[PDB]
């Protein structure tokens, strides 16, 4: 009959609530190298869910900033998938 | 890539080195993904012989790094009154907030700098 | 059924705001490597077969224009909807390259009641951009 208003969309955001979001300069940001890789990969294979989870572990073990101020130096990332979908997400049909 | 030089040799107080590097066309607005600049680095360490010559070639005074910061607040931290002096010279924001509210006049409150109050 | 139906005539559209340069007064940095990302996602939902439109440094007020034409036009041959934001950010808030835009009126505009023809479809938001200044220092591990 009725659906909420709110329902079947999906914010995949960068990074957790209050943190910074890294960009390198010359390859782009950390997720969206990772979010790009993973889904030409994976487009075929996996259910969107389980494609930006494997984009999760990507930015959380494979990033650590570089800076010439330790304010900044060696610093981590973990996006943050928030899903209000009521399906699951299949590009291959 | 010669912006990762000189921001290498800006921290290291290399004056020889910075102007080297700039001979040969480094970027004096040269960042890294931070946005932390050759600028930021001098006036932090106190290297006043280098922060004139970055800004004497054209470096932004009022680049913010990615908490806001601009080098004058680096160097109201630290208390080198020098560098501050040059800064204001060059056009510095005396009103510029960082992204937790506080202006150059805020830092040298919190630390009791007694002599940089008079100056701002 | 558990799948979203895919096999609509058309993918969907695949909207990329890209901002790279700031307004003096704003203070925020210029966004080095955002147009690689542009390039990235382009290539990418294009092959996945999505209508890609692609638009640079937006003002606040361009890009809630923006966001209202395309929540009014005929979806109703489209599988899905696809929104990328390239920008500076703080909890809640995307920036145009004047000032803040709040997120909340973005994605309103594609409510269920406010967008006929894209009720009952997936509308993904992609965000990058900042949720605040805190910095995660990290711990080690194998």
């Amino acid at each position: 009959h009725k659906i909420p208003v709110e329902a079947d969309f999906l914010y995949a955001y960068s990074t957790a609530p209050g943190y910074y979001s890294w960009r390198n300069s010359k390859d782009g940001s950390w997720f969206i190298q990772s979010l790009c890789a993973m889904l030409k990969q994976y487009a075929d294979k996996l259910e969107f869910m389980h494609i930006l989870t494997r984009v999760n572990r990507k930015v959380a073990t494979e990033f650590e900033s570089f800076s010439f101020d330790a304010t900044f130096h060696a610093k981590k990332q973990i996006p943050c998938i928030v899903s209000m979908l009521t399906k699951e997400l299949y590009f291959y049909h | 890539d010669l912006g990762k030089k000189l921001l290498e040799a800006t921290r290291a107080g290399q004056d020889d080195e910075v102007r080297i590097l700039m001979a040969n066309g480094a970027d004096v607005n040269a960042m890294d993904d931070a946005g932390v600049t050759p600028l930021h680095l001098a006036a932090k360490r106190g290297h006043l012989e280098i922060v004139e010559v970055l800004l004497k070639h054209g470096a932004d005074v009022n680049a913010s790094d990615s908490w806001g910061r601009t080098p004058l607040h680096l160097a109201a931290t630290v208390g080198h009154l020098e560098i501050v002096e040059v800064l204001l010279e060059y056009g510095a924001d005396v009103n510029a907030q960082d992204k937790f509210g506080k202006t150059a006049f805020d830092i040298s409150i919190d630390n009791g700098n007694e002599d940089l109050a008079e100056i701002l | 059924d558990n799948s979203y139906k895919m096999d609509y005539p058309e993918m969907g559209l695949c909207i990329i705001i890209n901002n790279k340069n700031f307004h003096k007064s704003t203070g925020m940095t210029s966004r080095s490597g955002t147009d690689v990302d542009a390039a990235n996602l382009r290539e990418t939902f294009r092959n996945l077969k999505y209508e890609v439109r692609n638009k640079n440094d937006l003002t606040r007020e361009e890009i809630v224009e923006l966001m209202r034409d395309v929540s009014k036009e005929d979806h109703s041959k489209r599988s899905s909807f696809v929104c990328v934001l390239l920008s500076h950010g703080e909890e809640g808030i995307i920036f145009g390259t004047n000032g803040p835009v709040d997120l909340k009126k973005i994605t309103n505009f594609f409510r269920g009641d406010r967008c006929r023809s894209l009720t009952g479809k997936p509308k993904l938001f992609i965000i990058q951009a900042c949720r605040g200044t805190e910095l995660d220092c990290g711990i080690e591990t194998d």
